[PDB]
């Protein structure tokens, strides 16, 4: 009973952020590439129409 | 005028090329003659036997030399 006792206020956010990051589906295909050493085939298939 | 690509090698079945990258390259090669010469060429040594044949005005027009007629008929 013998003390001030005056209010006042705090506010706190809490932002969820960071949900997600789920990195989706990584994608890689090979490739069949060519270089000036290259050389003999065997056979073909395709090539043109 | 020398500055061009090797373009890469047959060591082999092996790797580093390239491999079809060098046209950028060959490119180049060729762009370096066509254009290096090019606006103009020799005349003299290819300029020679065409006019051995007929008199016409054997267009030589706006580079080079053509018609030097090494041989008679009238020289066009």
């Amino acid at each position: 009973v013998g003390f001030g006792f005056i209010a006042i206020t705090l506010l706190t956010m809490f932002i969820n952020v960071g949900l997600t990051l789920k990195h989706t589906e990584t994608i890689i295909n090979k490739y069949k590439n060519y270089k000036w050493d290259s050389g003999l085939p065997t056979e073909y298939a395709d090539r043109i129409a | 005028m020398k500055q061009n690509i090797n373009i890469g090698n047959v060591v082999d079945d092996g790797t580093g090329d390239y491999l079809r990258k060098g046209g950028i390259k060959i490119n180049e090669n060729f762009d370096e003659l066509y254009y290096e010469l090019g606006d103009g060429d020799v005349p003299y040594s290819a300029g020679a036997w065409k006019t051995y044949n007929a008199s016409s005005g054997q267009t030589l027009t706006a580079e080079w030399g053509k018609s030097y007629a090494i041989n008679t008929s009238s020289g066009r």
